[PDB]
Protein backbone atom coordinates (compact mmCIF):
# COMPACT_ATOMS: atom_id res chain seq x y z
CA UNK A 1 0.00 0.00 0.00
CA UNK A 2 1.16 3.70 -0.85
CA UNK A 3 0.80 4.13 3.75
CA UNK A 4 2.70 0.67 4.06
CA UNK A 5 6.15 2.34 2.04
CA UNK A 6 6.02 6.03 2.07
CA UNK A 7 4.34 6.66 5.57
CA UNK A 8 7.10 4.14 7.26
CA UNK A 9 9.58 5.25 5.14
CA UNK A 10 10.23 7.82 3.19
CA UNK A 11 9.69 7.51 -0.67
CA UNK A 12 11.62 9.28 -3.92
CA UNK A 13 9.84 10.90 -6.56
CA UNK A 14 10.20 7.59 -8.57
CA UNK A 15 8.83 5.69 -6.21
CA UNK A 16 5.51 7.46 -5.64
CA UNK A 17 4.97 7.40 -9.53
CA UNK A 18 4.26 4.09 -9.29
CA UNK A 19 0.63 5.40 -8.19
CA UNK A 20 0.08 6.87 -11.08
CA UNK A 21 -2.27 6.10 -14.08
CA UNK B 1 -4.61 6.86 13.25
CA UNK B 2 -4.16 10.45 13.63
CA UNK B 3 -0.57 10.04 12.04
CA UNK B 4 -1.74 8.08 9.24
CA UNK B 5 -4.19 10.51 8.26
CA UNK B 6 -2.01 13.82 8.32
CA UNK B 7 1.11 11.29 6.09
CA UNK B 8 -1.85 10.43 3.62
CA UNK B 9 -2.87 14.31 3.31
CA UNK B 10 0.69 14.64 2.41
CA UNK B 11 1.29 11.89 0.34
CA UNK B 12 -2.49 12.81 -1.47
CA UNK B 13 -0.41 16.40 -2.50
CA UNK B 14 2.32 14.50 -3.58
CA UNK B 15 1.11 11.94 -5.66
CA UNK B 16 -0.85 14.93 -7.42
CA UNK B 17 2.04 16.80 -8.63
CA UNK B 18 3.84 13.35 -9.80
CA UNK B 19 1.11 12.22 -11.57
CA UNK B 20 0.00 15.37 -13.22
CA UNK B 21 -2.03 15.04 -16.29
CA UNK B 22 -2.12 10.95 -15.53
CA UNK B 23 -3.44 10.86 -12.33
CA UNK B 24 -3.27 8.82 -10.00
CA UNK B 25 -5.28 6.16 -7.08
CA UNK B 26 -5.12 6.52 -3.65
CA UNK B 27 -6.61 3.50 -1.42
CA UNK B 28 -5.64 3.54 2.47
O1 LIG C 1 7.24 10.07 3.46
N1 LIG C 1 6.99 9.96 2.28
O2 LIG C 1 7.21 8.96 1.64
C1 LIG C 1 6.40 11.10 1.60
C2 LIG C 1 5.26 11.68 2.12
C3 LIG C 1 4.72 12.76 1.45
C4 LIG C 1 5.32 13.26 0.30
C5 LIG C 1 6.48 12.66 -0.20
O3 LIG C 1 7.02 13.17 -1.31
C6 LIG C 1 7.03 11.57 0.46
ZN1 LIG D 1 0.76 18.31 7.87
Amino acid sequence: GIVEQCCTSICSLYQLENYCN
Amino acid sequence: FVNQHLCGSHLVEALYLVCGERGFFYTP
